[PDB]
RNA sequence: GCGAGAGACCGAUAGCGAACAAGUACAGUGAUGGAAAGAUGAAAAGAACUUUGAAAAGAGAGUGAAAAAGUACGUGAAAUUG
RNA sequence: UGCUGUAAAGCUGGGUCGAACGGCCUCUAGUGCAGAUCUUGGUGGUAGUAGCAAAUAUUCAAAUGAGAACUUUGAAGACUGA
RNA sequence: UAACGAGAUUCCCACUGUCCCUAUCUACUAUCUAGCGAAACCACAGCCAAGGGAACGGGCUUGGCAGAAUCAGCGGGGAAAG
């Protein structure tokens, strides 16, 4: 219920900043007892937790 | 100390206060004044104000350097159906001013007039008026004795008449019910006159011929609360000015230790009963006529209408009347149209008005073709005409 | 009468955003379906598909279409308490042209 | 504990009460005095259209400079406003006391609300920072309210008797 | 300072600043400045239990000589208020 | 609730309350308040009033919860723009 | 006295709502609502005219008059506040 502890862990699992860190809504039971960093790998393998796709920049104008 | 320098007040004290008019409906402070050889006659009538167009006159006024000479003028066009008479009211003359005797009414009265009764119409049962209608049971002797009432007290007799609203575009189905004040004949030929004339109706063509000087009764544009800048048109204060510009600096001096009721003050703009007086009628249409825009040098089978309807009224398929100028009041709103209170012999007054053109071009932008006819010739064929 | 219906509707959502914040032209839209849902389905109970929300926002805060076509559905509250009897679900319907388009009742088969 | 307005026959009614209610004590003084002498059921229906706006709280003593509005005119007013938060405490407390008076049989159907008063609370401080570094008070001013539901010769001298014997004769 | 006995002294805005976790809390860079604040009841016997309420609470009940003593506690004035 | 006195005041009926207090002959004084921009504490009218307006901007849904404009998650729309 | 100057001044070109003479538009207020909620000030208060008067009255004298409760504005008076 709330998640704010998740998805600060599964950033810095993952690597990526909060914004590029995408929790299952259809799994919030699942995430909230996701309280170790170990636990938020095993989400993040087992696709409950995603790391979201980078925004393009296109250079393609540019060149 | 004296002002510097002389100015003019600003605005009139003769119009005072600036407050809203008590009803829409601009009521006839005065009418004309009676005399007893003339016949019979009704005094005002009410219309609707449709909007405003253009026209060319040739002016004949000599002495002017327009004599002769052909003019471009505004005209408002008073969309004006019959008015149905429903009643009489006879007044009695006393110390205290006049009073109102007796009312009679008519048997019958339209739906559009017995809405006039009512603030919830679809809620009520729409009882007004039927014991009343039942007053006529199979001798109608009461309304006999009081029309003979009158005939013996009045000495000042008014029709009551309303308008056939449902014949306007307006989407208001309350008729506007007034009292219209009968000048010529005695009170007896008056009384007969309102009860021949119960339930039928009465035209324009009846109350005001072409070239009449006319006035006009009519509530003008409300502007809501205005400042004094607007409300009087007093002097914008310095650019540099703290706390703001728009305002009368000086509201008094110190004595009377009052602010005085001559100075210019915020407040509600608009809305307001007006009088205007000498509008000349160039035109009183009939409903029936299919060339109602048309003239003698226009012969262009055309009615009174703009291209695309009068912008915010709609189509005048009524008779109408076409007024010199500008008169009080917005679109749609209902106009007392009144006789003149006195004899002009100017040549302005007298002088007979024959149109040349009427602009009948759309009012919703800048309309440059007079007919659609004359728009199709103008343009050739369109793709959405194949 | 029939209190489950489901019908298409063309809202001219231009005039209704006439001179309207800029700022607040989208967040307005949705006030204006809600009250057009209301209008036809008569209920207050009126729930936005967030396919909707994403259609109203597509162009940003003030890029809402002139003309969006609607499908409102008049939905049974099984709640309790509901506090309002029945529910209008409002969600968007892809069409080539928002023009031309009358009002069509939906046979849910 | 004493409330200000003991009931005439204590078997047929019912009383509830709030202290300490941080609650505006002029908005709710208004809605107390809204529903003072009413049905139960009636003020009942008659608070949930306040929430609605569909019919407002005349507002009489309090109610300097505040706007006008046309749902006034049901009570001579012009002044009226719709508090939602009294008239959410004041339906908890209308709730409270009809479950107390039907834990004594009584008839909520004939339920009155025979009395209903506020007053005033201790206040609760806060501070509020002013120009040129001055401090002033930012006070709350609670109520204390209760409510009560309650069920549904002559001698004449001896020459007025004098005359009043011999009228008496008079009259056979 | 230590130890005692007293008074036509003051009686909690008085008497020492301090009758209380008072040179305390708190302020000031610092030297320094420096409060407010006593009282249920003989005894917590400080309200078991039921019921309405999300809860705080309320209504019944209970203890007590008294709840017109419920810790927001002896009495409970005035301003001010319902 | 009244009585007495020109008066300062004294006495008394009812209610509340809970531990001390008064009359008379004298003694004594830190002994009488409407004011001092008096002191400390408390309370009003003002007044449900002024106001809660800089920093582009929020919206839909689900979850949680008695209760969601404001919490969490998702979707979107934005901004800071090294 | 060249150069320099957010120094003071006069004239000219350009420019323009500074003005003739104002009008229109946008956002935020003001406004109305839910919630929150101060302060200045306050002998008592609050309609005028004249008189006399500490010689410029809200109160006194003589007149005019005078009908609940009020909202937005306003800056004549309160010889308004500080
Ligand atoms: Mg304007
Ligand atoms: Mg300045
Ligand atoms: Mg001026
Ligand atoms: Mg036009
Ligand atoms: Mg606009
Ligand atoms: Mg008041
Ligand atoms: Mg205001
Ligand atoms: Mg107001
Ligand atoms: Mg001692
Ligand atoms: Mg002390
Ligand atoms: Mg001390
Ligand atoms: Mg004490
Ligand atoms: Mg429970
Ligand atoms: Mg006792
Ligand atoms: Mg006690
Ligand atoms: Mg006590
Ligand atoms: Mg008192
Ligand atoms: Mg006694
Ligand atoms: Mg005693
Ligand atoms: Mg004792
Ligand atoms: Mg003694
Ligand atoms: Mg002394
Ligand atoms: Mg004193
Ligand atoms: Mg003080
Ligand atoms: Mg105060
Ligand atoms: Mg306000
Ligand atoms: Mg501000
Ligand atoms: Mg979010
Ligand atoms: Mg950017
Ligand atoms: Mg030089
Ligand atoms: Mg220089
Ligand atoms: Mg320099
Ligand atoms: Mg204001
Ligand atoms: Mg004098
Ligand atoms: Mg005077
Ligand atoms: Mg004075
Ligand atoms: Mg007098
Ligand atoms: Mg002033
Ligand atoms: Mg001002």
């Amino acid at each position: 219920a709330n998640l704010r502890t998740q998805k600060r862990l599964a950033a810095s699992v993952i690597g990526v900043g909060k914004r590029k860190v995408w929790l299952d809504p259809n799994e919030t039971t699942e995430i909230a007892n996701a309280n170790s960093r170990s636990a938020i790998r095993k989400l993040y393998k087992n696709g409950t937790i995603v790391k979201k796709p980078e925004t393009v920049h296109s250079r393609s104008r540019a060149r | 100390s004296h002002r510097k320098y002389e100015a003019p007040r600003h605005g009139s004290l003769g119009f005072l206060p600036r407050k809203r008019a008590a009803k829409q409906r601009g009521r006839v402070k005065s009418f004309p004044k009676d005399v007893k050889s003339k016949p019979v006659a009704l005094t005002a009538f009410l219309g609707y104000k449709a909007g405003m167009t253009t026209i060319v006159r040739d002016l004949d006024r000599p002495g002017s350097k327009m004599h002769k000479r052909e003019v471009v003028e505004a005209a408002t066009v008073v969309d004006t159906p019959p008015m149905v008479v429903v009643g009489v009211v006879g007044y009695v003359e006393t110390p205290r001013g006049l009073r109102s005797l007796t009312t009679v009414w008519a048997e019958h009265l339209s739906e559009e007039v017995r809405r006039r009764f009512y603030k919830n119409w679809y809620k009520s049962k729409k009882k007004a008026f039927t014991k009343y209608s039942g007053k006529y049971a199979t001798d109608a002797k009461q309304v006999e004795t009081e029309l003979a009432r009158i005939k013996k007290y009045a000495s000042v007799v008014r029709v009551l008449a309303h308008t056939q609203i449902k014949k306007t575009p307006l989407s208001q189905k309350k008729a506007h019910l007034a009292e219209i004040q009968i000048n010529g004949g005695s009170v007896s030929d008056k009384v007969d006159w309102a009860k021949e004339h119960f339930e039928k109706e009465v035209s324009v063509d009846s109350v005001f011929e072409q070239d009449e000087m006319i006035d006009v009764i009519a509530v003008t544009k409300g502007h809501g609360f205005e400042g004094v800048t607007h409300r009087w048109g007093t002097k914008k204060l310095p650019r540099k000015t703290h706390r703001g510009l728009r305002k009368v600096a000086c509201i008094g001096a110190w004595h009377p230790a009052n602010v005085n009721w001559t100075v210019a003050r915020a407040g509600q703009n608009g809305y307001h009963h007006r009088t205007s007086i000498n509008h000349k009628v160039y035109r009183v249409g009939k409903g029936t006529d299919e060339a109602n825009g048309a003239t003698e040098f226009d012969r262009t089978k055309k009615t009174i209408n703009p291209m695309g309807g009068f912008v915010r009224y709609g189509n005048v398929n009524n008779d109408f009347v076409l007024l010199k100028g500008s008169i009080p009041g917005v679109k749609k709103r209902v106009v007392t149209l009144r006789k003149s209170l006195y004899v002009d012999t100017s040549r302005r007054a007298v002088e007979k008005v024959n149109l040349k053109w009427i602009d009948t071009a759309s009012r919703f932008g800048k309309g440059r073709f007079q007919t659609p006819a004359e728009k199709h010739a103008f343009m050739g064929t369109l793709k959405k005409d194949l | 009468l029939q209190d489950v219906v489901t019908r298409e509707y063309t809202i001219n959502l231009h005039k209704r955003l006439h001179g309207v914040n800029f700022k607040k032209r989208a967040p307005k839209a949705v006030k204006e379906i809600k009250k057009f849902a209301t209008l036809h389905m008569g209920t207050t109970d009126v729930r936005l598909d967030p396919k909707l929300n994403i259609a109203i926002w597509k162009r940003g805060v003030q890029g809402v279409e002139n003309r969006m076509r609607l499908r409102i559905s008049r939905k049974r509250n099984d709640e309790e308490d509901a506090k309002e009897k029945l529910f209008a679900y409002v969600e968007p319907v892809i069409v080539p042209s928002t023009k031309g388009l009358q009002t069509v009742v939906v046979e849910d088969d | 504990v004493r409330y200000a307005a003991t009931p005439a026959n204590p078997a047929k009614s019912a009383s509830a009460r709030g202290s300490y209610l941080r609650v505006s004590f002029k908005n709710t003084r208004e809605t107390a005095q809204a529903i003072n002498g009413w049905k139960l059921e009636k003020a009942q229906k008659y608070l949930d259209q306040v929430l609605d706006h569909q019919r407002a709280i005349p507002f009489r003593r309090y109610n300097s400079s505040i706007g006008r509005t046309g749902q006034g005119k049901e009570f001579g007013v012009t002044k009226a406003r719709w508090p939602a938060k009294s008239v959410n405490f004041v339906k908890d407390l209308l709730r409270n006391a009809q479950a107390n008076a039907e834990a004594k049989g009584l008839d909520s159907s004939k339920l009155v609300i025979s009395h209903i008063q506020v007053n005033h609370a201790p206040k609760q401080r806060r501070r509020t920072y002013r120009a040129h570094g001055r401090i002033n008070a930012y006070q709350s001013t609670p109520s204390h309210i209760e409510l009560t539901l309650t069920e549904e010769q002559i001698r004449l001298n001896s020459r007025q008797r004098g005359r009043l014997a011999s009228q008496k004769r008079l009259t056979a």
